[PDB]
This record gives C-alpha cells, sequence and structure tokens, in this order.
C-alpha cells in the first residue's frame, strides 16, 4: 500500500534530517572573526567589446586566458581576442534562439544549443581554411540550459525535461542518462578532477551525480526557489548557488549542509550568475539590478560594487589566471574588468 | 608594427561583413503566435502559405512576414516567453467548438510584464459549428452568468466581450474579428494592424508622442 | 551716447549668446554620441552644429555695437566674415524645412520608408540643404567694399552695388521669396497634413504632436518677419532718405529677435526628447 | 553704400 | 584535397611579355593570401609579389618593380601575373603559395607545383647559413643553423622564423614556423630552438626520407638564405 | 503503476542515508586554511602592479 511507502520514505527523512542536524557543532561565522577584511575593491573596465547588436546570451573564456566566445540573438557565434579587442572568427548559426556556449579545453571545437533541441558542434581546424558543422547532437526533448566539454569526445548536456546525459562525439549516441529530478535543469558545473559534477534545477534542489555510474550521491535542499547559477569552489569541495530568491548560499560536500547565506535587506532581484576568484576569497554574483556585485566567501559582507551596464548582466565569467573578469549584458557590450 | 597588420585587416572585413547582415536583417517583421491545443494555430499559416519551433514565412504587397509557433513544446513558459519580447505583435487565436483555460491564458499573457505595450489580434475561429450548436445546445452550460438568448450575434457579442474583459493596461489594443474559415480576408486584417502598429511606431520614434 | 534700442538688443545679444552655446554644445555632444545606428540623430546633428556655429560669432557683432562702428579688421575680414553667420542662418532654415519633409515622408508612405530608407538618403539630404546656401552667400561674397573716411577717425564696411541697382533689386527678391516663403509653405502643409492623418485613428492619436506643431510654427514665423521685412524695404529704399536712417537705427533690434529663434531651438529639442537625461549619462 | 549687415 | 596548378611556361625572346595563372581549387580561395616565390635554375629561392585577401595591400620585389602587376579573380578561383620587358636574369621556375594571417596561423603552409620560364640570349635584412654540405648517415643527429644581421624578436614576444625542407625533384615544405611550432604532419624527429640572432635546428634518428636542403626565411619586415644540403 | 517509483525512492532514501558525515568546525578550518595558503597567488584580492599587467 501507499501508506506503508509513504511512513518509510518519512521515517528515512527524518532520520537524515536528525544525522545532519547532528553532525553540526559550531557555525564558521563564530571561527572567521580572528582574520581581518580584504579592504574596498575597486576595478575599472580596461576593454569594451562591441560588436554584438542583440541581447548577448552566454560566453566562456579559452585555457590560454585570451580567447573568448559569445552567442546572440543576432545569431552569430563570435569568438574574440581579449587583448587587441581583434574579431578572429564569426560563425553564423542555424537558428537564432541559442543560449548556451562552450570552449574545448584543447581549444579545437566549440559548442552550441538552444530552443531547437540540439547541441551542435564546430570543428575551427580544418584544412579547407572555414569553420564547419561536425555532428548535431539530437535526443533531448526540452530546450537545452547547459553544456560542458569533458575532452574532445565526451561532452555533458543540461536539459529543459528535467533529464541530463553523457554524450559520445564519435558517434553521437546517449553513452548515460541521469534522472530524478522533478522540475527542469537550469544551471552545470564540473569538478576539478573531472569525476563528479552538480546540477540545479526549478523545484530548488540541487545534487551531486557521477558520471562513471549514473547513481545520485546526495541532494541539497535548502533554497526556496528556482536555481539560476552553480559553480564550484576551487578546492573541489563546496560548491555555492543563485536562486531568484536574491540570496546565494554556500554547501559542503563532505558535511551535507549549508554554511552561509550572502544576502541583504536592500536588494530584491535574482541573480543571473555566480562565479569565485582564483582563489576563492571573494563571490562575485551578476544581480538583476543592472550591476555586479562581490562578497566575501568568508563573511558574507558585501566588498565592492561593478555598476556600468544598461541591461541585465546576464552572463559573467573569470579567466584560469585569474587576471580579469568578463562581464556580458542584454546591451550587447562586453566588459573586461581588472 | 609587425604582421598584425592582415589581422587588423581581416577584423575590419569581419566587422563590414557583419554590419551590412545587421542592415538586411530589419527589414522583416515578426509575428508570435500564441493561443490554444487545436484552436487553428495551423489552419491560418496553411491558407496564408516540429519537435522545438517551427518559422514559417510569406510576403504580401511588398512586405515579409516571419510567424513563430512556439507552442510544440512543453516546458516552464516562464523560462522561454522573455526570448520573444520586441515582438511586432501576438495573433492569439480562439475556437468556439468548446474552454476556459483559453481565457486564462489570454489573461496570462494579456498583463505580462513583457508584453505590456504589445498589441494582439484576435481571430475567433469556426463560427458555423459555433452557430450549429447553439441551435442544438444553449450557451448557458458554458457560461451560467450568460441571461441573453440564444441566437447567434448575442452570443458571439457576449463571448467577445468576456474575451475582452481581461485587458487592463489601456495603452495596448485589441482587433478583434471573426474569420469562419474566410479565404484571403485574415492577411489582410494583419497588414492592416500591422500598418497601423508601424506608423505608431514610426510616430512615436522622432519625439512627436 | 546709445540710443534704447542699442542697450535692449545688447542684453538680449549676451542672453541668446550665452544660453544658445551652452545649449548647443550639450546637443552637439549628446547628438555626436549616437550618430552611428540612429537614423534621426543625424538629422539634429548638422542644425546642432550649424546653430553652434551661427551662435559663436555674436561678440564681433557686440563690439561693433557698443562702439559706433568700429571696424579694427581691414577689408579681408569685411569680404568674408560677414558670410559665415550669413551662411549659418540659411543652413538652419533648410534643415528645418527638409527635416518637416523627412516627418511628412514618414508618416505617409510606412512600407517605402521601411525597405529604401537608409542612412546615405539622409547624409545626401543634409549635403544637398548644406550646400544650397552657397548660391545665396556668393552676391556677399562678390560684392562687399571697404570705405575709409578722412573725416574724424571712423571706418565703415558694407555692402556696395555702384550702378547695379537691377542685381540688388533681383537677389533681395530671390533671397527674400525663397528663403521665407518656401520653408514656411513647406513647414505649415506638411505638419497640417500631419495633424490630419494623425488625429483619425485611435492608435496613433495623441497630444503632445499638437504642441509641437503649433509652438514650432508659431515661433518660426514671428521671430523671423520683422528681420525680413526691414531688410527687404531698407534694400529697395534709396540710400538718401529719412526711412532708411530709421530702419538702419531698427536693424540692430530686427537682427536681434531674428537671433533669439537661435536659443529657441534646441529647447524644444532637450524638453520634448526621450530619456534626455539617460543619454546624457551614457555619452 | 549701404553699411552694416546685408 | 588542395590543389594548385599553375600554367603559362615557355620560351618568350627578350623584351616581349608573357603571362602566368594560378589555378586553385579545393578550398576557400577568397579568404587566403597568395605569394610568387621564384628559384634560379641553380640557385636559391627569391620573393616576388604578394596579393592580399580582397585585393587591397600589393607588394613587389625591389628588382621586379614596375615590369610586372599581379591580380587576382575570386569568381572563378585563379591568379595572374603579368611581366613585361624580360631580361636575361628573369628565367627561373615560379611557385604559387597559400598563406592566412590570424591569432594562431600557420603561414606558408601549401606550395605549388611550378613553372619552367626560359628566355633567350641577348637597408634590408641578410640571412647567411654557414654551412654549405654536411655528411651524415641513418641512425644519427645533425644540426643545421642560421644567422641574421638584425634581432627577429619584436616588443609582443613573438620571432619571426621559418624554416622549409625540399626534396629531389620535389615541392618545398614547411617544418617549423616561429622557430619554436611544429607544422600539421611533419614528425617528432624535427624540433627547433634558438635565441636573439642565432637560430639552430636539430632533427635526430635521420631517415632516407630526410635528404634535401633547408631553407631558412625571415618575416619580421617586407628574405631567404642560401640553404645546407644533407648528403647520405 | 505507483509503487514503482515510491520503491524507487525508497531505495534511493536508503542509499542516501548510508554517507558519512564530518565535523563543520573541520571543513570551516579546511577553507580557511587553503585561502591563507593560495592568497598570495590571487591577482583580485590585492592591486596588480601597472609594469605587469596585461591589459594596461
Amino acid at each position: 500500500e501507499l501508506d506503508q511507502l509513504r511512513q518509510e520514505a518519512e521515517q528515512l527523512k527524518n532520520q537524515i534530517r536528525d544525522a545532519r542536524k547532528a553532525c553540526a557543532d559550531a557555525t564558521l561565522s563564530q571561527i572567521t572573526n580572528n582574520i581581518d577584511p580584504v579592504g574596498r575593491i575597486q576595478m575599472r573596465t580596461r576593454r569594451t567589446l562591441r560588436g554584438h547588436l542583440a541581447k548577448i546570451y552566454a560566453m566562456h573564456w579559452g585555457t590560454d586566458s585570451r580567447l573568448l566566445v559569445s552567442a546572440s540573438q543576432d545569431g552569430k557565434l563570435i569568438i574574440w581576442d581579449s587583448y587587441t579587442t581583434n574579431k578572429v572568427h564569426a560563425i553564423p548559426l542555424r537558428s537564432s534562439w541559442v543560449m548556451t556556449c562552450a570552449y574545448a579545453p584543447s581549444g579545437n571545437y566549440v559548442a552550441c544549443g538552444g530552443l531547437d533541441n540540439i547541441c551542435s558542434i564546430y570543428n575551427l581546424k580544418t584544412r579547407e581554411g572555414n569553420v564547419r558543422v561536425s555532428r548535431e547532437l539530437a535526443g533531448h526533448t526540452g530546450y537545452l540550459s547547459c553544456c560542458r566539454f569533458l575532452d574532445d569526445n565526451q561532452i555533458v548536456t543540461s536539459s529543459g525535461d528535467t533529464t541530463c546525459a553523457l554524450w559520445d562525439i564519435e558517434t553521437g549516441q546517449q553513452t548515460t542518462t541521469f534522472t530524478g529530478h522533478t522540475g527542469d535543469v537550469m544551471s552545470l558545473s564540473l569538478a576539478p578532477d573531472t569525476r563528479l559534477f552538480v546540477s540545479g534545477a526549478c523545484d530548488a534542489s540541487a545534487k551531486l551525480w557521477d558520471v562513471r555510474e549514473g547513481m545520485c550521491r546526495q541532494t541539497f535542499t535548502g533554497h526556496e526557489s528556482d536555481i539560476n547559477a552553480i559553480c564550484f569552489f576551487p578546492n573541489g569541495n563546496a560548491f555555492a548557488t543563485g536562486s531568484d530568491d536574491a540570496t546565494c548560499r554556500l554547501f559542503d560536500l563532505r558535511a551535507d549542509q549549508e554554511l552561509m547565506t550572502y544576502s541583504h535587506d536592500n536588494i530584491i532581484c535574482g541573480i543571473t550568475s555566480v562565479s569565485f576568484s582564483k582563489s576563492g576569497r571573494l563571490l562575485l554574483a551578476g544581480y538583476d539590478d543592472f550591476n555586479c556585485n562581490v562578497w566575501d566567501a568568508l563573511k558574507a559582507d558585501r566588498a565592492g560594487v561593478l555598476a556600468g551596464h544598461d541591461n541585465r548582466v546576464s552572463c559573467l565569467g573569470v579567466t584560469d589566471d585569474g587576471m580579469a573578469v568578463a562581464t556580458g549584458s542584454w546591451d550587447s557590450f562586453l566588459k573586461i574588468w581588472n | 608594427s609587425a604582421e598584425e597588420r592582415a589581422a587588423l585587416e581581416r577584423s575590419k572585413a569581419i566587422e563590414k561583413n557583419l554590419k551590412e547582415d545587421g542592415i538586411s536583417a530589419a527589414k522583416d517583421v515578426k509575428l508570435l503566435l500564441l493561443g490554444a491545443d487545436n484552436s487553428g494555430k495551423s489552419t491560418i499559416v496553411k491558407q496564408m502559405k516540429t519537435t522545438g519551433i517551427v518559422e514559417t514565412h510569406f510576403t504580401f504587397k511588398n512586405l515579409h512576414f516571419r510567424l513563430f509557433d512556439v507552442g510544440g513544446q512543453r516546458s516552464e513558459r516562464k523560462k522561454w516567453i522573455h526570448c520573444f519580447e520586441d515582438v511586432t505583435a501576438i495573433i492569439f487565436c480562439v475556437d468556439l467548438s468548446d474552454m476556459h483555460e483559453s481565457l486564462m491564458l489570454f489573461d496570462s499573457i494579456c498583463n505580462n510584464k513583457f508584453f505590456i505595450d504589445t498589441s494582439i489580434i484576435l481571430f475567433l475561429n469556426k463560427k458555423d459549428l459555433f452557430g450549429e450548436k447553439i441551435k442544438k445546445s444553449p450557451l448557458t452550460i458554458c457560461f451560467p452568468e450568460y441571461t441573453g438568448p440564444n441566437t447567434y450575434e448575442d452570443a458571439a457579442a457576449y463571448i467577445q466581450a468576456q474575451f475582452e474583459s481581461k485587458n487592463r493596461s489601456p495603452n495596448k489594443e485589441i482587433y478583434c474579428h471573426m474569420t469562419c474559415a474566410t479565404d484571403t480576408n485574415n492577411a489582410q486584417v494583419i497588414f492592416d494592424a500591422v500598418t497601423d502598429i508601424i506608423i505608431a511606431n514610426n510616430l512615436r520614434g522622432c519625439g512627436l508622442y | 551716447t546709445l540710443r534704447v534700442p542699442d542697450i535692449l538688443a545688447l542684453v538680449i545679444f549676451a542672453v541668446v549668446f550665452l544660453v544658445g552655446v551652452l545649449g548647443n554644445a550639450l546637443v552637439v555632444w549628446v547628438t555626436a554620441f549616437e550618430a552611428k545606428r540612429t537614423i534621426n540623430a543625424i538629422w539634429f546633428l548638422n542644425l546642432a552644429v550649424a546653430d553652434f556655429l551661427s551662435c559663436l560669432a555674436l561678440p564681433i557683432l557686440f563690439t561693433s555695437i557698443v562702439q559706433h562702428h568700429h571696424w579694427p579688421f581691414g577689408g579681408a575680414a569685411c569680404s568674408i566674415l560677414p558670410s559665415l553667420i550669413l551662411l549659418n542662418m540659411y543652413a538652419s532654415i533648410l534643415l528645418l524645412a527638409t527635416i518637416s519633409a523627412d516627418r511628412f515622408l514618414l508618416v505617409f508612405k510606412p512600407i517605402w520608408c521601411q525597405n529604401f530608407r537608409g542612412a546615405g538618403l539622409a547624409w545626401i539630404a543634409c549635403a544637398v540643404a548644406w550646400g544650397l546656401a552657397l548660391l545665396l552667400t556668393i552676391p556677399s561674397f562678390l560684392y562687399r567694399v571697404v570705405r575709409e573716411e578722412y573725416f574724424p577717425p571712423k571706418v565703415l564696411c558694407g555692402v556696395d552695388y555702384s550702378h547695379d541697382k537691377r542685381r540688388e533689386r533681383a537677389v533681395a527678391i530671390v533671397r527674400l521669396v525663397l528663403g521665407f516663403l518656401w520653408p514656411l509653405l513647406t513647414l505649415t502643409i506638411c505638419y497640417t497634413f500631419i495633424l490630419l492623418r494623425t488625429w483619425s485613428r485611435r492608435a496613433t492619436r495623441s497630444t503632445k504632436t499638437l504642441k509641437v506643431v503649433v509652438a514650432v510654427v508659431a515661433s518660426f514665423f514671428i521671430f523671423w518677419l520683422p528681420y525680413q521685412v526691414t531688410g527687404i524695404m531698407m534694400s529697395f529704399l534709396e540710400p538718401s532718405s529719412p526711412t532708411f536712417l530709421l530702419l538702419k537705427k531698427l536693424d540692430s533690434l530686427c537682427v536681434s529677435f531674428a537671433y533669439i529663434n537661435c536659443c529657441i531651438n534646441p529647447i524644444i529639442y532637450v524638453v520634448a526628447g526621450q530619456g534626455f537625461q539617460g543619454r546624457l549619462r551614457k555619452s | 553704400f549701404k553699411p552694416x549687415a546685408x | 584535397d588542395v590543389q594548385l596548378v599553375e600554367s603559362g611556361g615557355g620560351l618568350v625572346q627578350p623584351g616581349g611579355s608573357r603571362k602566368l595563372s594560378c589555378s586553385a581549387s579545393g578550398f576557400a580561395f577568397s579568404s587566403f593570401g597568395m605569394h610568387w616565390v621564384r628559384q634560379a635554375p641553380e640557385k636559391g629561392l627569391e620573393w616576388v609579389a604578394y596579393i592580399s585577401s580582397g585585393s587591397g595591400t600589393i607588394y613587389y620585389a625591389d628588382t621586379v618593380k614596375g615590369r610586372f602587376t599581379i591580380s587576382r579573380d575570386d569568381p572563378k578561383n585563379t591568379l595572374f601575373l603579368q611581366m613585361t620587358s624580360l631580361r636575361s636574369e628573369d628565367t627561373a621556375m615560379y611557385y604559387c603559395v597559400r598563406s592566412i594571417y590570424y591569432y594562431g596561423s600557420s603561414p606558408f603552409d601549401f606550395w605549388g607545383q611550378g613553372t619552367t620560364l626560359t628566355v633567350s640570349s641577348g637597408s634590408d635584412i641578410v640571412m647567411t647559413q654557414a654551412t654549405s654540405s654536411v655528411p651524415v648517415t641513418p641512425g644519427e643527429s645533425v644540426s643545421i643553423s642560421c644567422r641574421s644581421s638584425k634581432s627577429l624578436l619584436h616588443s609582443n614576444g613573438n620571432t619571426y622564423l621559418y624554416w622549409f625542407l625540399q626534396r629531389p625533384g620535389q615541392s618545398p615544405q614547411l617544418l617549423i614556423y616561429r622557430m619554436s611550432n611544429l607544422a600539421s604532419g611533419v614528425p617528432d624527429r624535427f624540433s627547433g630552438s634558438g635565441s636573439g640572432t642565432a637560430f639552430t635546428l636539430t632533427i635526430s634518428r635521420l631517415e632516407a626520407e630526410d635528404v634535401g636542403v633547408y631553407y631558412c626565411m625571415q618575416h619580421l619586415e617586407y628574405t631567404f638564405g642560401a640553404g645546407t644540403k644533407l648528403e647520405l | 503503476a505507483s509503487i514503482a517509483q515510491a520503491r524507487k525512492l525508497v531505495e534511493q532514501l536508503k542509499m542516501e542515508a548510508n554517507i558519512d558525515r564530518i565535523k563543520v568546525s573541520k571543513a570551516a578550518a579546511d577553507l580557511m586554511a587553503y585561502c591563507e595558503a593560495h592568497a598570495k597567488e590571487d591577482p583580485l584580492l590585492t592591486p596588480v602592479p601597472a609594469s605587469e599587467n596585461p591589459f594596461r
């Protein structure tokens, strides 16, 4: 009967909640009182990339931290040169309803996707001298929300039908599919060791997945609304989330609970993006109020403001060596700060 | 400098091509085709001549139309409806064979923050079977509040008034029309509505608004 | 000792100079910021530039009127310097007329303005409007001399047709007829048709259009009538007549009244502009 | 000889 | 299959004119540069002309300025060369070359076949190669070196030196670009290094297919070296 | 039927409950140690010299 299974599930939930509450002896807020603050931080825009003309949606840095990539509703996928503002490629897309971008770690490929339910992979090192479509990965039902390269042969995708998949670019077939979510997955982030990843959905829950076996190991349920952004801590043991509740939270993998909340009374707009710095001391969040905020990871206090855009800050990223931060927006301009 | 002059030349050529494409791509007019299931969304585009989005196009009197049907995929509408702002108008259509879900959808669309100043064209479809049903069955089974006679004209007027009563912002306008499977008339209605809208936009852009 | 009209002309000149300089600089900067991706901005760019250049040369008239016909610049300046402002006024008038024609062509025939309208046509129209002032300016270049007085020290700079009376009559008639009758008729007809068509449909109906139209037309007419009506009379008249002396006395007041339109012009753009503060902030 | 503007 | 086919050779009397054409297929011709390197019958290589992409920048050699001109026709995928007032020093073999310039590109990657033009009887950077012939045996390792008059290092950090290999009865090939980067196809047995004005090339585990002449070229501003030959 | 999903949920909850947990203080100490050890190589927490700035 359903009653016995419901009672068993309730007992299991109560047991795990009791264990989680028992595992918490103190809080990090009362441990961090012995370290000094970072002071006031004021960055200035050193570059401005003005080639697009409609609502940049995604961007991604290269491994060498000099090249970029950007997608817009204009239907163009363009890769930039950050140091000299030069344009080195401009790929014309088949459909203009795109929402994702990805740069291969080896620098040979670029991926894209959107409302057409298909992930397209492009080859940048052809002998003929032009970029051409390599594969068209089909099989998902809902729209694509995120994509990430593991190597030059396998990719992971998150869609709007509550499932994630692991593909094989060599043959175009889905090796493994990850199910267990209720709403639709919005974001995705890969571990530095490339052995595990996490995802956040619209049912206010983020969970940890293993790429080898399609099992779900843990579930985090501390938020109040849909999760919009996900990123790993540089160490590989923690991660932070952003939601339409206008708050951010920091979670721990080996303690399986929440550590900090990054919120203030004056901010009532949802988060669109999140990222860490190189050493993990600072946390950058792109807000809906036309500006970005810099917050201490260990004290939950604001350290600076990166205003200077005229519309939503849709995307945000930090280079590998950590010498710059790029900020896309709906005004069709990319800013490089330092 | 060094041979980076060729790189600068390549960048300039890319920029010129981008500007030309952007200039050439702005002459078209975009329209969003929303409605309930089995309402006749396919019929209007078939007369005017699949998993994700489908985009048909046609030209009529030196003007190019591009119609988008984004109702084929089932997901959270709050996560992809903000992509279709800055569209010229909505082409919401309703069938008279039912039904309150259509009223709910109209109420949701007409008051969205992204679509606060977008004109809406309303089509009332399949009037003949509506007349047959009203001759066979009363309208009170669908609208208990209705008190008028069971004839065609007042019933259609009552349905149109009920649909139009959901508008709250007075800035926008709703163009009602009962096509009843009329040939080559819906295109003319859309053309006149588009002409009015573009004239208003041109007048507002100069500062006379 | 200066007479009564002179001090009023002086103070009006000072006020219009300062306010026109500030407004023109502000409008020029704001518009030149966004002259790339907006067609409408380049229409007002040339207007603002021409008005700024015309208003910049006021202190020359200031020094000329504060003293009794002081001309310490020789004949080289006397031949050329008036022509700059005399060209700027006509350029501004023709630019206003072509802006009115552009608005008329936008309201009517709305499909032809979507497929076959671009920045090249607007640039060509602005170039033609600018170049049309050369023909009107040339006679000033070709008939300007300087006269020296051996009576107590005075220097006179002015126009002189020694034996070309019919030439002077013809040029005065041509300048009057064209530069006043043509733009006024164009603006009144175009704006009347625009209002009549705009007030026929519920969607396009508005109230700001009527106020803008009446303000522009009334300001232009009232502030440019006296200058031309006095100028044509004093050009026709014999050099020896009391009424000619009276017109010479009222010339400074007439030209100052004409200049006030330079101050009037950019306030309408600033006030009736959408998000002017934000456009300034972006620049 | 006409002085002033014109 | 990238193909560069040339035609227009033969015998021309002194003082005449003759036109040569390059017909290309298999790649986007409109996105590439074009050069006209030529080789004397029993000497090294020499640079002649250059046509950009979009036909917006043309350079000519000092000894052939005015007498010759270059043009391209993107629709038909062809490149021309019009030469007038031929002298006795204009007899050589002409090569059609390919090059693309952006961040990370490798110019001078594909070379043509060649046309023979014979005529009847009638301030600069100098690069020198210290050796002209080096004895070698299979399984051994050798070292090549050439020096320049001035430093090839720019302020941006890139040094512009190129290495080429020509075999018996064959068109030359690209091995190293910018003194450190290996071409797409060359085996790992070849590696290059150097600093300032002294440049070296080393090859390990020599086979029987490595025999030929090696040229070193600079690309700092708008020449080839004499070239050394390995002997079996 | 509706029992397969309930059984799957029960099995998943049982598998999740068997994980191991550590103390919060140790995790906070680990994060603090990492930050203090790697603070020296972060060009955003501290101002960058003008000469070595690649975007100067």
